[PDB]
Order: structure tokens, then sequence, then C-alpha cells
């Protein structure tokens, strides 16, 4: 129920390890966010300095998150098209941190990973459709604004409109083709919902990696958990907790914390030292190397 | 609910 046990022997990535590996751990939901993909040459939002809210003057902007807006978008479409040529990775090759989560999935231990992520990378490492929720959408499909035929259209497809600089429009009735991510006062889709009711309801690890848990509804998530469930924050800086003058969040320091435990560093290297206690260091460097020998062929 | 930031 709500009791608010405490079921980690101690607040350590080595408590969660050996969590990992008792019998009460079998479902394992990953919520992951843009700073999984930095280390794959995809820039933050809001980290200083790398982020993009600080590298967006050039783009004739009164507001620099109206490039992400749907209001902004629908009447000024250029600049996030302008904006995802500069963006659009030259070859896309998932982290460690995304390899770690195929090794949830390939050892049965995960239940869901929700991504606010469009970059694909976790397509990429071999989550499939059963596997993810991508909260915020995908660049990977891309329809017709059109709501009278909403022709969808590749990847493959709308590269090549942003690489060519020329505005997508669509080829049967020439309306705006847009990619199929969640812009800023878009609606999340009906998956993540139908997935978040049912998910949270045995969920015995949460595993938050690489989020600012800033974006509603989506930071809301880790708070539909059990009390009991633990909950592991890999990132570069403490995230998720209740604002002291703002049901509440992330507790790691208090006097009462009982379950949240924040290992701060990379996302590579944080998932790199749990693979270790868990014994599979090696397993995760052979998979890592064959997959990036594999995609630096193509 | 939908896509905000906070
Ligand atoms: N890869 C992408 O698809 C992408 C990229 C940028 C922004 N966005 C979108 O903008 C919004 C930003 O939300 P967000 O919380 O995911 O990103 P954010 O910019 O708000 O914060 C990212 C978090 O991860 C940390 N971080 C960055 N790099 C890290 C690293 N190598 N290792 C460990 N921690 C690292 C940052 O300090 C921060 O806490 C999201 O909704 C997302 O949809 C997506
Ligand atoms: C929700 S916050 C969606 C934000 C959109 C992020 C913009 C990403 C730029 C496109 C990156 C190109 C990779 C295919
Ligand atoms: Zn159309």
């Amino acid at each position: 129920g709500s009791q608010k046990e405490r079921l980690l022997d101690e607040l350590t990535l080595e408590g969660v390890a050996r969590y990992m590996q008792s019998q009460r751990c079998r479902r394992v939901i990953c919520l992951v966010g843009a700073g999984i993909s930095t280390s794959a040459g995809i820039p933050d939002f809001r980290s200083p300095s790398t982020g993009l809210y600080d590298n967006l003057e050039k783009y004739h902007l009164p507001y620099p998150e109206a490039i992400f807006e749907i209001s902004y978008f629908k009447k000024h479409p250029e600049p996030f098209f302008a904006l995802a040529k500069e963006l659009y990775p030259g070859q896309f090759k998932p982290t460690i941190c995304h390899y770690f989560m195929r090794l949830l999935k390939d050892k049965g231990l995960l239940l869901r990973c929700y991504t606010q992520n469009i970059d694909t990378l976790e397509r990429i490492a071999g989550l499939e459709q059963e596997d993810l929720v991508e909260a915020h959408g995908t660049f990977y499909t891309s329809h017709c604004v059109s709501a009278s035929c909403r022709h969808e259209y590749p990847l493959s497809w709308m590269k090549e409109k942003i690489f060519s600089e020329v505005t997508p429009k669509c080829e049967d009735c020439q309306s705006l083709v847009k990619p199929d991510i969640v812009f800023f006062g878009e609606s999340l889709p009906a998956r993540f919902f139908s997935c978040m009711q049912s998910d949270f309801l045995k969920v015995d690890l949460l595993l938050v990696m690489g989020t600012s848990l800033q974006v509603q509804p989506f930071a809301s998530l880790i708070s539909k958990a059990p009390l009991s469930t633990p909950r592991l924050l890999i990132n570069k800086e403490k995230a998720g907790q209740s604002d002291p003058f703002l049901g509440g969040g992330m507790d790691f320091d208090s006097k009462k914390a009982y379950r949240d435990v924040a290992w701060l560093g990379e996302c590579d290297q944080g998932c790199l030292a749990l693979a270790e206690l868990l014994g599979w260091k090696k397993e995760l460097e052979d998979l890592v190397r064959r997959e990036h020998a594999s995609i630096d062929a193509q | 609910p939908r896509k905000q930031l906070a």
C-alpha cells in the first residue's frame, strides 16, 4: 500500500545492485531524457553552455522556448526545421546508457522505458515498441498535418527535406509535414497514459537517467510508483526534489530519506558502474563495442 | 494534459 517501507539495505548504488539481483525486483521502469543522448552528440536543452537554451540567438526568436512550442511552429515552421538541420547527427550511435537498457530488456528486467527523447536512439539500441513509450513522440516518422489526409513519411524522406533546406510539404495535398514529435503545447500520445495507468501498479524499481524532471506531465511519473519502490537517479546533478515553497518527489538527503538514490556523474559512467556491480560489465562492453562496430561499418 | 515546462 502506502506504507513507505525501506527495501534497499543502503541508499547507494551497491544497495540498488543487490536489490536488483534479489527476488523482490522483477519489473524495472526507466525514465530517461536528453542527458542520456548528449554523449551521442545530441545536445541538452537546459545544461548551461552545451544546452540549446544557451545557443539559439541566431533564430530571429522572441522567446528561446518558442522554437519548440506548437503555436509558434504553426505560424513559422522554418526556424525549427533550420534548427533540425544544425542538430541532425551524421551517424546514429546509441550510448552505453542506451545499451544498458537493452541489457535490461535482454535479461527480462525491463517493463518499460519512458523516454522524453525524440532521437530514435532507444530503437537503434534494440528496444522495441512493446518496450518503449516515446512520451514526446519521435523523428522516426512524420505526418502531413492536414486532418484530411495525414499521410505518413519516413525519416529518410524528412531528412532530405531538412538537408535540402526545403520546408517539408505533403506530396498528396501540399500541406506541412511535421515530424512525429510532441511540441510544447501539444497533447502527449494516448499510449503514454494507458501504459502509465498499468505499468506503475507493479514496478519494483525506477531508474531515472539524464533528465532534469522539469517537463510535465513526464516528470510526474516518479510519483506514480508505489511508495516503497526504490528510485535511482543517474544524472549530472540532483533533480526531482520538491521545491521548498511548492505528492512531492525525490528525497535523497532529508532525515526521512528511505528509498531515493542519487548517483551523480555521466549516465554512461553510472550505467557502467552499475553493470560492474551486477556482473554485466563485460557483457555491456561486448554489446556496445559490437553494435558501435556494426554501425561504424554502415 | 499537455506538454508544459515548469
Ligand atoms: N535527445 C533528445 O531527443 C532531446 C534533446 C534535447 C531536448 N529534448 C527535449 O527537451 C526537453 C528537455 O528535457 P530533459 O530533462 O530530458 O533535458 P534537460 O536539458 O532539461 O536536462 C537533461 C538532464 O540530464 C543532465 N545531463 C546532461 N547530460 C548528461 C550526461 N552525459 N550524463 C548525465 N547527466 C546529464 C543534465 O544535467 C540534466 O539534468 C525534453 O522534453 C526533450 O523532449 C530532447
Ligand atoms: C519535447 S520537449 C520535444 C522537443 C523537441 C526536441 C528538438 C530536437 C531537435 C531535433 C534533433 C534531430 C535528431 C533526429
Ligand atoms: Zn497531405
